[PDB]
């Protein structure tokens, strides 16, 4: 029976193809033109080369490779997913996305055939993306939505297999989902609500992704986010032709506890869409910052402020300035219809949720300070999708 | 030093080819060029014309002296002329060129017919870039081309020809003396040349072309390489000389084509068959006489050939060849294919696999042929029409295999108007449709064949005892098909009870029935299909399903009536 | 076809990479020869062997790559004996012996009945010492083996291995009692539950990811067991690993079914008690029915689980959960709440399609089974950009479902703002049509602003051929609701048609079905319209004209009923009226003559048949 | 157009070339030595049999057929008694007009040479070149009569001669 698992991306591009010896070559297919439906397929011909697509790629990929007989289609999403763990860590798990695939398209399929076998210091580097929704209305910016995505991960320096203990905090937004990698374990009882328990891989370990909708958290905790969460961009119109004037302040004010955005990347789309991108020329003037960087793409009619992990604790890198919409041509109109600024903001040793970690330690009927230390410089990190501000 | 001005030359010319110095090679080229020796001259020329580009005492030295070249006769005069004029020609300034008409001129009064001769070619190259030179020159050509020898004939007769292409007012006006000329010719070549420019010449100016013509065929009937065989084909072909008059002409050349033709060498045939098609589509005549050359073409493995052959046997037919044909094609397209579709064996006797050949898209013309030849006139005489049925769902097959849909349309369509027509072979037909539906590989591509199939089953299913089991297919394969044929399968099955319900007499037997009852419970499937037109259109049928059981139960013979007593109703109830 | 896929592929699959496995001998790494022993023989030797030696640690190596012929399906291989050797091995008290030995196992199984039955006996006698560890792992192939003689067996074991306090066993010995439960169930249901149960109570994801793919299975035959054990799986997802989590599903979805507390005495009793919840009856206490997988903490922690998986950020256990989300519920378990704020949450952050859909869809079937919660969402839902066609289309369903009637006018003004103004594809246009088709089956009052639109739409757009074949089939359903504002939506598109003799082959049939269809209501009215398409029939297309057949039928129909005796006609005891003597056949009549005469003009015979029929029902009375 | 004429002897020796157009300059001489070597495996019927060659034919065996087509380039070749005669023509001037201007030119050849040598065509690389060009000319192949072209080559000689240190 011949068994084949080809990664295909978004619009159906097969990337890897890998085959098991001897000598090998629609609902939800119509729509994959769409991110993530592919699973059940029949390719179907009369031979019994039955392939079930049961269709995940996780990390940009698409993994759907069809088996040479029986199976059965759930039964082979499960080996379908496990072949795609193991190539991000054989890459070293950091990225498989298409272009990483197609260099490592050799060890991809080399794994498949080793998996279809398969039968001291620590830290806990928090990394979080966050991705807020934001809506202008009535001067301030209101967090419509968003999603902060927290992977913590840790990164140790042991020598055996010692347990961690993880305190994390609520910074009172009921934290409420933690979840936890599989080389983590989050017992209900013994590790209380705001603690788990690490149990050492070498490998670097995300060791609870969270998930945590700001509107409600946000509201909840009353909290405009002044430190982060809220960048408050003021873009005044009373423009003229070319400019306008926006002010967007980043406090560290509540970031001081954080460490720093190991690189906030700022994207501002000024909808070049609709206006072609000669009328947009626009220019950013004033972009007020202490320890990033502010270039501008604006042929490509893009915002990128790029700020560097360096700002330490508190201190505000103050984020405002002017953008000034110069015309190449006349042909602006002095419209940009102005879109959908997403912040993704990475915070390195914060909690997405607010699972803030006050300290984290080993754990074994131990004591603090029986022999082990705390390390710096885990590092996890955070994606979603990511916010948005609407004006 | 005249030694050291050739020597030069070859050397300077490959500097000038570089996009070098050309100041250092210039002065050499020029008073080269001015040196009477003729053949510094002639050199010199080919130097210059590469180099003179931008220094002025350069170009400027190079006409000035290429006339005082041209200018006295010369005598050996021939090459001086004759190459002083291709060289001219290279250059192009306005103030030379100015001159060197004036030149070319008088080299046309030598005699010597190979001054005659260059003078007329460079006439050409200079024409090409400026016209006032032409306009001094003209008359002189005229006066040359009354020469008598053959090869100057040629000449003024090629260079005309370009400067038709750019000029041809003025060529007009000469054409008559080309062809006096063309009439003194006993050489193969000059009758080939003589013939292109005439066919460009015609496209300008049939009065020339009619002169002309007669006089290629007489030469070509004089020749034999075979070259003119080809040559003047491809003129009469072109200058669309041809137009009848010239059929005389064009025989000549097709008879020529056709003994070339009858060689197995794609290099001859190819152009052969090309200008075959052509003329044909220009002269039935010569077609009736190709069709043997035709039929060989058939099993010819280039791919110009095929495909220009398949489009002359489509015109051309016998049955009884017709249905020869048709087997035959089946087997050569599963052998024939392959070859430049990708590799590339080396073509000998010795592959003895051997290289193998057609491209990639003759597979479909090779069925939707085969449907052709059933129905062109009325293969009213596949006289079997078994066979026919067979290849049909032959060819079906091995379409699966490329699909094109359209191969897998049109040979369904006609499976229909062969079942409809042909009682005898239904059950053939039947039994193979029901297997082919039931086999899978119908359903793959082929939602057409299934369309088609189930309006013929539901004309015969009278021929089937178990008119049941075969409801019962089409009830179970509806819920695997596409759109379209969901529509259909839904259509015909209604189509079909109507017929049985018209023969059921063996008793209505209460059977039939049921089987309403069972394609109730299926339309009921499709009335799940996501559009909305489709759904609606489904579920009108079955309901008018579940009427017909009504109505066999109040009689046999009164059923088809009947149905469309309800089947009405329900289909307004919906709609309304 | 096929070709030109393959080759894609095979062409770089060849020297894809550096020849495989001869340039993986030639160039292995350290390791980089084993590539051609083992793969040019490890042998059986080099198992057998190390299988015969009464040393666990031996057996473990040769466990290990006894695995790989077995799997070879090298069937010359007594895979009787590894088998039995790795039976009797399993015995042995070392944890990776009996790790690899459970490899083999479900190897042959997958395989071969026999011996699938000798390899349950082993796992029989280990299964009854008292080591956790190993109790497990063999409890464990005992599962992974498909089959039903293995019951007898697998039981006296899960027996003793759930008599066991530790997580590991706990977790296999689920593995078993299931893939073995399926086939045994007169010698073994006593004890497969007194076990099964104790057990669930574990951990360890290998040991619930275990005892899930299992209690999936025993079950299907003696589920009251399965439930008290059901429960923890549910509450172990929300702790695990996203694998552990998707097998939750396919189970969840198995198990309660094939229980269903198949109604013996089904205690009604149990919690707020719709099937009755067992609790097993030999477990304790207050019975716990059968009916309890409707019933019972297990089939709807089912539903919780599911949602935390959504949750959890992998999608395809968002997916499978949506999908048994909807799939059990009693609605009642669709008013979480919970599936809308995360769905709609998760909806804009998948990026993975299977999701989208199921989480736009959610958003509907949600609404509809529960409007209240997505009042939030509304102008949430106002389309995404990025989203795909049915996207968007799952966006008017939305909108559809809000709606009050107070609230409706808020609401209209969004729709025909999209379609108008979005930029809406086609498709979406065509669902935007199956959606307000529900909307106003709400509301009275607003209705014609609804169909109105629709027509709007259509009257004027010549719109595409998918499209009008959608309108139409949707028309007909609003039509079926409204009938007041119905008639309009007739008269209107009989106008459209009259017009255009050259319309659409596909628009004419809708549009001449819908007339067939609203006839019920007033049918005293279609009559114009057929009118009118009859004078022009016979210039259009075949399916055309056989929808147009049908369609003059059933107008006449509904009525025959009430025209015939109506029709038993210009007898003129009909124009004489009851009810529906809808001036009747001479109006009718005067219409279906046209038709079927034109109909008879086209090519398809059921258009054709039906159209002949028609009249001569139509016609008799 | 006829961007190149190619020379060479019934031993594979090159000898004169005309590239009407931009093409490698250095390369075309060593270009021109390897579709000598295919002129020597084919037959002496198959005389020249023009070449043409994908390019990576040049020595090239991945085809079996091997041939040169010196990339995309026609080469048409053709046997005359002793001498061989290669045209790289492009691929949009007509075959026909290229085999004729090829077969004709070796016709004058001969005649234009009584005894040609390797070595008489080498030196008169210029001369053998105007005949080539002449029969070209305006598209023009304008004598094409062998008996002329004769004379016409014997003009150029003239005339060459009377100009020689810029030519010879």
């Amino acid at each position: 029976m011949y068994l084949s698992f080809y990664i295909t991306d978004t619009k159906n591009k097969l990337i890897f193809q890998y085959l098991l010896g001897a000598t090998a070559p629609p609902q939800l297919l119509e729509d994959s033109s769409s991110d993530d439906y592919l699973d059940h397929s029949m390719v179907g011909r009369d031979l019994e080369v039955y392939k079930y697509f049961s269709v995940i790629n996780k990390l940009n990929y698409w993994c759907l490779a069809s088996t040479s007989k029986s199976k059965g289609p759930l039964d082979c999403f499960t080996f379908l997913e496990t072949i795609d763990r193991i190539l991000l860590e054989y890459f070293d798990k950091d990225k498989l996305s298409i272009k990483k695939i197609v260099n490592n398209y050799d060890r991809i399929s080399l794994i498949f055939n080793c998996c279809v076998e398969a039968g001291n210091e620590l830290y806990v580097d928090l990394l979080e993306t966050f991705h807020v929704v934001f809506e202008k209305k009535k001067s301030h910016l209101r967090l419509l939505t968003g999603s902060i995505h927290g992977i913590v991960d840790v990164r140790s320096y042991l020598n055996d297999n010692p347990l961690v203990a993880v305190k994390l905090n609520t910074m009172g937004n009921d934290i409420g989902i933690p979840s936890l990698h599989d080389c983590v374990e989050i017992n209900d009882g013994v590790f209380s609500p705001s603690n788990i328990t690490f149990i050492p891989p070498d490998g670097k370990f995300r060791l609870l992704e969270y998930s945590v909708d700001l509107s409600s958290q946000v509201k909840q905790s009353g909290v405009r986010m002044n430190s982060i969460g809220l960048m408050s961009l003021h873009f005044q119109n009373g423009l003229g032709k070319d400019s306008d004037e926006f002010e967007l302040s980043l406090n560290i004010e509540n970031f001081k506890k954080v460490s720093q955005v190991d690189d906030l990347k700022i994207d501002l789309q000024f909808n070049v869409e609709n206006a072609d991108p000669n009328e947009i020329a626009y220019k950013i003037k004033i972009l007020r910052n202490t320890h990033g960087r502010f270039e501008n793409s604006i042929i490509m009619g893009q915002g990128q402020w790029i700020f560097d992990k360096s700002t330490a604790t508190g201190t505000v890198p103050v984020l405002r300035g002017c953008i000034e919409y110069e015309n190449t041509g006349p042909n602006f109109t002095k419209k940009v219809d102005l879109q959908t600024v997403s912040l993704e903001y990475s915070y390195i040793g914060q909690s997405a949720s607010g699972i803030y970690v006050e300290a984290i330690d080993i754990v074994s009927g131990l004591t603090i300070g029986k022999n082990t230390k705390l390390y710096k410089g885990a590092k996890y990190k955070t994606q979603t999708g990511n916010f948005q501000v609407r004006l | 030093d005249l030694n050291s001005k050739t020597n030069a030359v070859l050397k300077l010319t490959y500097l000038e080819m570089y996009g070098f110095d050309m100041a250092w090679c210039n002065f050499h080229i020029l008073e080269v060029m001015s040196s009477n020796k003729l053949q510094q001259k002639r050199v010199g020329y080919l130097a210059a014309s590469q180099s003179f580009y931008k220094d002025s005492d350069i170009l400027m030295l190079a006409t000035n002296l290429l006339k005082k070249d041209l200018k006295y006769d010369g005598n050996n005069d021939v090459v001086k002329v004759g190459i002083a004029l291709s060289g001219l020609s290279t250059i192009i300034t306005p103030s030379l060129a100015r001159d060197i008409a004036d030149d070319l001129f008088t080299m046309l009064n030598s005699t010597r017919p190979y001054i005659r001769k260059k003078a007329i070619t460079a006439l050409f190259k200079v024409f090409l870039q400026y016209p006032e030179a032409l306009r001094d020159n003209f008359d002189k050509f005229v006066s040359k081309l009354d020469d008598d020898d053959i090869s100057v004939v040629s000449a003024a007769v090629s260079v005309i020809c370009e400067l038709s292409k750019k000029n041809p007012q003025p060529f007009i006006q000469l054409s008559p003396l080309l062809y006096e000329i063309l009439v003194t010719i006993d050489n193969n070549w000059i009758i080939i040349r003589l013939l292109k420019l005439f066919t460009n010449l015609s496209q300008v100016e049939p009065k020339l072309r009619a002169k002309l013509l007669p006089k290629i065929l007489e030469l070509m009937e004089s020749t034999v390489a075979t070259s003119v065989i080809y040559e003047s084909v491809n003129c009469i072909v072109k200058g669309n000389m041809l137009e009848e008059d010239d059929f005389e002409t064009a025989m000549a050349c097709l008879e020529r084509l056709h003994t070339f033709c009858d060689s197995q060498d794609p290099n001859l045939r190819y152009i052969s068959c090309i200008l075959f098609y052509k003329i044909g589509k220009i002269n039935t005549d010569f077609i009736s006489r190709f069709d043997q050359l035709i039929i060989r073409l058939l099993s010819d493995v280039d791919v110009s050939i095929r495909s220009k052959a398949i489009e002359l046997v489509e015109g051309i037919v016998d049955e009884d060849n017709l249905k020869a044909i048709v087997q035959t094609l089946m087997k050569q397209f599963v052998d024939e294919d392959v070859v430049i579709l990708q590799t590339g064996s080396i073509v000998y006797e010795k592959s003895k696999r051997i290289p193998i050949i057609i491209p990639e898209n003759y597979k479909i013309k090779m069925v939707n042929v085969i449907i052709s030849i059933c129905s062109a006139d009325n293969y009213s005489s596949v006289n079997d029409f078994e066979w026919y049925n067979a290849v049909i769902m032959d060819l079906a097959m091995l379409c699966q295999d490329i699909s094109d849909k359209s191969l897998g349309s049109k040979i369904g369509e006609q499976f229909r108007n062969l079942m409809i027509k042909v009682p005898s072979m239904r059950e053939v037909t039947i039994a193979n449709i029901i297997k082919l539906i039931s086999n899978d590989n119908i359903n793959k591509q082929l939602p057409t064949v299934l369309r088609e199939c189930i309006w013929c089953l539901g004309e015969f299913s009278t021929l089937v005892e178990n008119g049941n089991d075969l409801i019962k297919i089409m009830t179970e394969n509806i819920s695997y098909y596409s759109h379209s044929v969901q529509e259909v399968l839904i259509l015909a099955l209604v189509k079909v009870f109507s017929n049985w319900c018209n023969n059921f007499q063996e008793d209505k037997r209460f059977e039939i029935k049921m089987v309403l009852k069972e394609l109730i419970e299926f339309f009921e499937n499709l009335s799940y299909s996501s559009t909305f037109e489709v759904q609606e259109r489904s579920v009108e049928v079955l309901e008018f399903l579940r009427l017909s059981l009504e109505a066999l139960e109040e009689d046999t013979e009164g059923l088809p009536m009947l149905l469309s007593e309800v089947l009405p109703s329900f289909f307004n109830a919906y709609e309304l | 076809m096929v070709d030109s896929i393959h080759r894609i592929a095979s062409a770089l699959d060849t020297a894809k990479v550096i020849t495989r496995e001869a340039a993986a001998v030639a160039t292995s790494k350290l390791g980089e020869s084993s590539y051609t022993y083992y793969s040019q023989n490890i042998n059986p030797q080099q198992l057998v062997t190390l299988l015969n030696s009464r040393n666990s640690r031996e057996v473990r190596d040769a466990m290990k790559r006894i695995i790989s012929i077995m799997a070879s399906d090298d069937d010359s291989i007594d895979v009787q004996l590894y088998f039995a050797d790795v039976v009797k091995n399993i015995t042995t008290n070392d944890t990776k012996v009996k790790r690899l030995i459970h490899l083999y196992l479900l190897r042959f199984a997958e395989n071969d009945p026999n011996l699938t039955l000798l390899s349950i006996n082993s796992l029989q006698k280990s299964l009854s010492d008292s080591n956790s560890e190993l109790r497990c792992f063999a409890l464990s192939a005992l599962s992974d083996m498909k089959m039903s003689s293995l019951a007898p067996i697998i039981l006296h074991t899960v027996k003793k291995l759930v008599t066991d306090p530790s997580a590991m066993v706990r977790g296999e010995v689920a593995l078993a009692i299931i893939k073995l439960y399926r086939a045994g169930k007169n010698d073994y249901h006593e004890e497969l539950l007194d076990i099964l149960k104790e057990l669930m109570a574990d951990t360890d994801p290998k040991v619930i990811s275990c005892a899930v793919l299992a209690y999936k299975e025993c079950y299907a035959d003696h589920l009251e067991l399965l439930h008290g054990h059901f429960r923890r799986y549910c509450r172990i997802i929300k702790q695990l690993d996203s694998w552990s989590q998707s097998y939750l599903i396919e189970l969840l979805i198995k198990y309660c079914k094939q229980y269903l507390p198949k109604p013996t005495v089904v205690d009604k009793s149990s919690e707020g008690s719709p099937r009755s919840c067992p609790l097993p009856d030999k477990y304790n206490e207050i019975e716990y029915p059968s009916y309890e997988v409707v019933n019972d903490p297990d089939l709807d922690l089912f539903l919780q689980s599911l949602n935390c998986l959504i949750y959890s950020s992998n999608p395809t256990v968002i997916l499978s959960c949506c999908n048994a989300l909807y799939q059990l519920a009693s609605p009642l378990q669709m008013k979480n709440t919970k599936f809308i704020e995360a769905l709609v949450r998760t909806v804009t952050m998948t990026e993975n399609q299977g999701n989208k859909e199921m989480l736009l869809q959610a958003i509907h079937f949600l609404s509809i089974l529960d409007q209240t919660l997505f009042l939030p969402y509304t102008k949430k839902f106002y389309v995404f950009p990025k989203d795909p066609i049915v996207a968007s289309i799952w966006k008017i369903q939305i909108l559809s479902t809000l709606i009050n009637e107070s609230n409706v006018k808020e609401i209209f003004k969004e729709l025909k703002y999209y379609v108008a103004s979005a930029h809406f594809p086609e498709n979406v246009v065509i669902m935007a049509v199956k959606s307000l088709s529900r909307c106003g089956q709400l509301s009275t009052s607003w209705e014609s602003h609804v169909m109105k639109w629709l027509i709007d739409h259509m009257e004027s757009h010549n719109l595409s051929a998918s499209v009008l074949d959608a309108y139409v089939n949707v028309i007909r359903m609003l039509v079926q609701k409204n009938p007041t504002k119905h008639l309009r939506i007739i008269f209107k598109l009989a106008d459209l048609l009259t017009v255009q003799t050259s319309l659409a082959d596909n628009a004419r049939a809708g549009i001449v079905w819908l007339f067939g269809e609203i006839a019920s209501i007033e049918f005293k009215i279609c009559p114009d319209v057929l009118r009118r398409l009859i004078q022009n029939f016979s210039n259009e297309g075949p399916e055309t004209r056989c929808q147009i057949l049908v369609l003059s039928a059933k107008l006449l129909s509904y009525d025959i009923d009430n025209f015939k005796q109506a029709q038993v006609t210009g007898s003129e005891e009909n124009n004489q009226n009851p009810p529906y003597y809808d001036f009747s056949g001479s109006r009718i009549s005067q219409m279906y003559n046209a038709v079927l005469y034109l109909a008879k003009y086209d090519d398809e015979f059921d258009i054709r048949d039906r159209a002949r029929m028609i009249s001569s029902l139509f016609d008799s009375g | 157009m006829i961007h190149a004429v190619l020379i060479f002897n019934k031993k594979c020796q090159p000898r004169l070339v005309k590239f009407y157009t931009p093409v490698d300059l250095p390369k075309q001489k060593l270009l021109l030595e390897q579709v000598y070597e295919l002129i020597s495996q084919r037959n002496s019927d198959f005389q020249s049999s023009f070449l043409v060659t994908p390019p990576s034919l040049l020595l090239s065996n991945e085809n079996n057929n091997d041939e040169v087509n010196n990339e995309d380039i026609q080469i048409i070749y053709k046997n005359y008694a002793t001498l061989y005669f290669t045209f790289i023509v492009d691929d949009q001037e007509s075959e026909l007009a290229i085999l004729d201007l090829i077969q004709t030119f070796v016709e004058s050849l001969d005649r234009c040479f009584t005894e040609v040598n390797e070595l008489d065509l080498i030196f008169n690389w210029q001369t053998l070149e105007s005949v080539l060009e002449e029969i070209v000319q305006g598209g023009m192949v304008i004598e094409t009569n062998v008996n002329r072209i004769v004379a016409s080559v014997d003009e150029l000689n003239k005339a060459a001669e009377s100009t020689d240190s810029k030519i010879g």
